[PDB]
């Protein structure tokens, strides 16, 4: 993509297009779909320890940002463009999992209900690190609790996965640029 | 409802009618008597440092543009075109010499003045009095050590006087530390609570921490972690509570410089705070240098809250009686190493931001307490804030304001609500002052 | 609107202003004059049989905790903490000795008493008068053969008197059958209708059945299936209608023991009902034993409805003028075989539950009729309920109440709305009684 | 708010209080004084040409059924059953001899009469006075060259008189062209704006076009494309503005027959319009034949707008103060070739329909201007409409009405708002007339 | 999964994880995706008779439950935990289909519009019954009617499918535990 | 499908069922999924020029209709049943793309955020034109802007794709019958 011509496209977005339009390896697309469907299943049943053990690499960065609304023509104002809703290493994810599982987490009773919808899976091996798998996918995440609370989250995920212990592919980076600037879901206390 | 006569808050601030968190007619009245009257947080110097830098901010339900002028001052204006009333600026921050309206193209300066009108000569000739068509300006804009507040009411006290006895507590961190920076952009989330629910919780509620935050205390390994599940009461002399004439108040937890931060940051922070305290002893005295590195949970009346040392800065932006838009910034000490500043900012959002696991613990508390204020059998019920009443002092030789010399109590609730009631029942600042001439006597009865 | 003077329901209940289904100011007034005054359904013995068992229930827009005490009685309390007003219980049912608030940890007994406060000694000393801080208790709780109702108004008539002439009709099934059990949990769905729309439909509307439910009648093969598409009017003497002083009423369809149940259950039910009737003839007489196995469509004023024999039990929980939360239980005879009870419960939900194909037929009827009450040209229009007027009797030697001796009419609408209007225009029970001293004369004019 | 006294629109229509776009109490008042009083667009002959053809339409927040009678006339009725108030018709258009209610099966004729009631003989006997139970009829229904309008107020002026001086401008296209057809079905979209925002924009706002629609002008290559980004002011004598006693008004852009249509249609349209103009010169004179092929942006007070030549027809259906349901039809000349009619209709929707790229440019303008009318500091602010004031004329020898002889100005805003204010402050038509006896003098001051 | 460690996970949910994490048969995943996409297509166009004939086995149980909200720590209260929104055999499904198709079903005029989104498909053959196929999938179901009514449903489906007449795989069990306790969609009168 | 028996089914809908129930070519389903995922990715990052160049055929008809609500039993009233929200040729799509990219499109600042979820992909080659590929898919399209505006669109798409320049498959027809009669999303200014 020529971002001088395609005026609305970011350099970052153009780089990611190129990664997937080049690759096609249909078996890889299928492996990636399985990986993500299984991950989502673990999360949906709130098997957060299982998720950490089976899906998350020790070197993970799990990052969700919220970008400040700036003028499309802005070129002078240079301060921090985004904040980190999540920017977690493995230990920080573990703290979050322990908080979920603590029997004095009052907000988890009655038990929450999660349903995740994973679509638009794309997969490409890294050019330089032959053991690093790039996976892109979109998620709709539905959270229901306490009779009449329903929150629906929508995001695109840019992942890196790498084979780890036992040859199991695990998440080493997830990046989400959350599309809604002001959240209307009470909080973003869900694993996208 | 007759707000001149209706007792919404009882004498000494001991209770409040539950309807105050639910009643929409009262919410509309608060727009006039609370938000249009009092000082409201806008931004920090650090977010608009250069000429032409601007941000948008809410003041009550109104939106304003806050702009750094060429002479270094800051002016703020309604984000509303003077022609047909379109919103002028649709972004959160930027740099510009002016603002053009996308409806008919009117151009306003960074100073609010109407500078151009398309085809003025051909269309208006000489008939448009542009001098009278500048953006509606916020009457008062003042700074507290780089923190910029606005007030629509020209009659308000100066910001410093408005902070009252709270200012003394804030100065060690806000002034003597070398100053603070606000790290943006903020997290923004809507909660289904009245703005007063988080405001009251931050101003004065240490009692909830061990029970509400049991899981976050246990899981995060923060410095206050012994409190989990009410396993341990803070010891004797672990802190105090204060409040002030114009409603601002805070809790003080001695020495808790690492605050909510998880064990990953505790050693580094406790070293940094302790080192600065050692230098400050000589400059401001041992007590105030200790306050510098003590955790303050404060609300600057009405709707700006903070946790010093944790480095949390909040605005509870009102939407309606059961809806509030929560803005969450990090505050850092300017002279901290940049890498620590970065990690502190991330840790603030980790704990109390949009996916803040600590703040998540508070959601149901504030939402259901607010929503219950709409329920028929609860509207006329009394919310209680009597903990510690009869033990508060005023005019103490060491700690100013109305002070409860205990870490846990409801002193700051009482002062908050005393000020609230005085505003709601008054038509202007003069009437608030008359209603507040015995404010500390009222708070220290029995 | 002046509710003392405004004629919302005309004389004899013959018409109602359409605005009653749409007006939010009236809805707020009903919270006081209908829901805070009258008996409201809570639960059944079968759902809280053991000490410490509890459920949550709505009473109007308020939520209550309903708890089986150690002495076997039932008490009910607002689900609102006495401290800062958080919702106490976040679940629908359970078993506990008490309830701890998740905000600051106050502990209340199953009997509503404030039993503990964290760190009471250190924090409150001896100053907290816990005896005055028990949960706000529902003044009146009474049982009708295991069905538990509550009333916030201490001045209400006893539940039995409140049921008036309706009780005579209910007793064969509720008492003489050996008793009923409520099968939970209920289905729960929100509909965009006023609570009065389903209440009026269940109290008195046989006329709609053949047309509204044409597809369900034709498709399900139930016992009333000849009615589909108004293909056949019920014969002479197929049933009757009744109403009562305090607004409760019902239709009676002779012998229709299998009700809405599809042909799969008809033979089994008709056998079971007939067998019990044969035994009841000797005990309560032929007429009342026949009533036992006759289909009753009843509303217990204001907002609890049921279909006996079909085994449907409904609560129309008010949210706002055009929003209602519908709770659907099954009722079964205790001495039915367990397998039949199970199949009956599933069939209730199949027909009138959240995916109830019969109840789906009614949705647009009730939603649009309600929403039209907000529309400008309809607010002051008259909803008609004159069918059968001038043919009702009172004091009949066999059938008590104001009775229309025909299966299809609007007798029960008229009594419902007469009671409604008497409440809306009255400040207390004494005034309702004064307004109702010629209730049956009014209903039987012309 | 006292609508008899409150100055919502200043003298000569020069400004309006911003609250008029946000205040819900005023919206409710407008239902009475604007929508229940004035003529409202229903449909076109072309959509209900045959006996029994009907459409549903909104009139304010009310829904009506509009039906072609056997005698060729059109009658309109509330879409509300006379029994228990269910919505009668759930579709947008069709053909029928009558309408049966799906609740209890009452059958109404196409003429509104109650024709049948199920089981009338058995149930009501002779007691139901069906003659008094016909659907509530719209008092006034009149046609302007096939365009059908309704009015709930029997006292309204005839439609032709109501159009006032606007009719003269519309007649070349509506009458002398051989007539127009409305091409359905309409696009339907909800916008978060007050109905007055698009109404005012269409009645009188040429000033916004170059700036608001810069991207659509540049991208579409339409005939008005030189305006993009305010690159060029229309020349001297490029058009005019007009307004009228009862609030209707329009802009005239000389010769702009292809309107918003993209270059693909420009040559064909400019040929077709020019050819017809050459024929019309002889029949109606050069000026009026030129008006025929000149672009008119018009609002027929209160809430029906159109762009002649572009072929756009809009209804701004009110929902609440910040919600409007926008209906978009295409209008075509009957004698155009069918293929051109088809392409024109698609081009209307392409430009101003639900995915209309031009209309998308206006969304934020109208939504934020409306929503800002709710904000506390803006409610009492003044929206300005003074452009061209002091240069308008009345009684011109060539162009009737209050006329500004310039393409761009706010003449039509002033007349719109003068009429609006006269209605809002009046209880009936007689009072509006008294309030309007010097209407043109007021508009032409200074 | 160890549900003593993963404290939020139900025994039922743990059993279903094990079923799919074991199997991988990529061709089966594809067959299952086809089956479900075709089923959804039939339902979306309201070909309810075709759905019964082509997709539903004579021995079907079609079950959707709503579970009462109970304390996570609850251990004494033992009464019926759930009610059946649906619990249908083939004949009962047929009654529902006839109700949909009846020309006096007034609520079906004007015609409703359905759009279904099926995601997260997993498939595994039963261990013991070699002809029984377990399929799990999630659905978003959008129903639009009468101008401005829109209802969106979200659920996970646990299915059993078996080859029937003509060797065509048909649904023999569907189980849904509906995630929202209080429905805000007017009714649940849709085939999930 | 017999539409005399399946009373709610349109002739058009029955024809489309037959097209896909006949075909099964699993590789084609995969090619179609790739095509649509890549298209959606380009649109989501607002690479509208790239979308035109890589995904849209010169002979395209891009059509979205809104059908008037009529009685299910209606048989006399015969006027235009639908209007065209979109009915675009390539040049008309290009005009729309230029409008999106124009730096005076004020409504595009701050930049919008799009996330698309494509599901239920089916693919079949045309019987008569061996180079024409029929693809059906459903889309959820999430648009977020200006802090707190969120609009979600739901549709089924009937596409025809044909190999064009460079042998790249491009869209030659898209047809959507939009399921919501009255839009509650401000406008339909999105490429479904
Ligand atoms: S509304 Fe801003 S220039 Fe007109
Ligand atoms: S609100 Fe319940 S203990 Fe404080
Ligand atoms: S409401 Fe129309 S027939 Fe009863
Ligand atoms: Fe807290
Ligand atoms: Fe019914
Ligand atoms: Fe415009």
């Amino acid at each position: 993509i020529n971002i001088q011509e395609d005026k609305l496209v970011s350099a970052h977005d153009a780089e990611e297009i190129l990664r997937f339009f080049n690759c096609h390896d249909s078996a890889l697309q299928q492996e990636a779909t399985t990986l993500l469907t299984q991950e989502a299943h673990l999360l949906d049943i709130q098997a957060y320890r299982a998720w950490l053990e089976h899906c998350v690499g020790s070197e993970v960065q799990y990052q969700v940002i919220s970008r400040e609304l700036r003028a499309a023509s802005e070129r002078r104002y240079k301060l921090n463009e985004a904040m980190n809703v999540y920017n977690e290493n493995f230990q920080q994810l573990k703290v979050r999992v322990e908080h979920q599982l603590d029997p004095q987490n009052w907000g988890n009773s009655p038990k929450l209900r999660f349903t995740r919808f994973i679509t638009n899976v794309q997969a490409a091996m890294d050019v330089n690190d032959k053991e690093l798998l790039h996976i892109r996918s979109n998620v709709i995440l539905h959270r229901a609790r306490r009779g009449n609370q329903v929150d629906v989250f929508y995001a695109a995920r840019e992942d890196k996965w790498k084979r780890g212990e036992g040859g199991v592919r695990k998440l080493v980076q997830r990046f989400v640029d959350y599309p809604e600037r002001i959240l209307q879901t009470h909080n973003l206390m869900v694993f996208l | 409802m007759n707000y001149n006569n209706k007792i919404l808050v009882s004498e000494s601030g001991l209770s409040q009618k539950h309807l105050i968190h639910g009643d929409e007619e009262l919410f509309q009245h608060e727009l006039k008597t609370i938000f249009a009257r009092n000082w409201l947080f806008l931004t920090h110097d650090s977010l608009i440092p250069a000429p032409g830098d601007y941000v948008t901010a809410k003041m009550g339900i109104d939106e304003v543009i806050v702009s750094r002028q060429n002479d270094g001052s800051i002016r703020a204006f309604l984000n509303v075109c003077r022609h047909r009333g379109k919103t002028l600026v649709s972004v959160e921050a930027g740099n510009a010499k002016g603002f053009v309206c996308s409806y008919h193209g009117w151009g306003f300066g960074s100073n609010g003045e109407l500078q151009s009108v398309p085809f003025e000569k051909d269309l208006y000739g000489e008939s448009l009095n542009k001098k009278c068509l500048g953006l509606k300006e916020v009457a008062r804009v003042e700074s507290f050590h780089g923190f910029i507040y606005g007030c629509f009411d020209q009659e308000a006290p100066p910001l410093m006087d408005y902070l009252g006895d709270a200012a003394w507590y804030l100065e060690p961190m806000f002034k003597h530390s070398g100053g603070l920076e606000l790290v943006g952009p903020p997290g923004k989330v809507v909660i289904k609570a009245n703005w007063k629910a988080p405001a009251e919780n931050f101003v004065g509620d240490a009692y909830h921490v061990g029970w509400t935050h049991a899981s976050s205390l246990r899981s995060g390994e923060s410095i206050f972690s012994s409190l989990a599940g009410n396993a341990a009461l803070p010891p004797e002399g672990a802190g105090l509570q204060m409040t002030s004439k114009y409603g601002s108040g805070m809790g003080v937890l001695w020495d808790g410089y690492s605050g909510v931060h998880s064990a990953d940051l505790v050693p580094e922070l406790m070293a940094f705070g302790g080192a600065k305290q050692e230098r400050l002893n000589k400059e401001i005295g041992d007590v105030r240098a200790r306050i510098y590195r003590s955790h303050l949970n404060c609300t600057v009346f009405p709707n700006n809250s903070m946790l010093t040392c944790s480095g949390v800065f909040k605005v509870w932006n009102p939407i309606d009686a059961n809806t509030t838009e929560v803005w969450t910034y990090a505050i850092v000490e300017k002279d901290m190493p940049e890498d620590l500043k970065r990690r502190l900012a991330d840790s603030v959002q980790r704990t109390v931001g949009p996916a803040g696991f600590w703040e998540s613990d508070d959601n149901d508390n504030m939402e259901t307490a607010s929503q219950n204020g709409k329920k028929y059998q609860s509207r006329d019920s009394d919310l209680l804030s009597n903990l510690g009443f009869g033990e508060d002092v005023y005019g103490d030789a060491v700690y100013p304001g109305v002070v409860g010399k205990s870490a846990i109590g409801e002193t700051s609730y009482r002062g908050f609500y005393r000020a609230y009631q005085a505003h709601v029942s008054s038509s202007n600042w003069a009437e608030f002052e008359h209603a507040s001439s015995t404010w500390h006597t009222e708070l220290t009865k029995t």
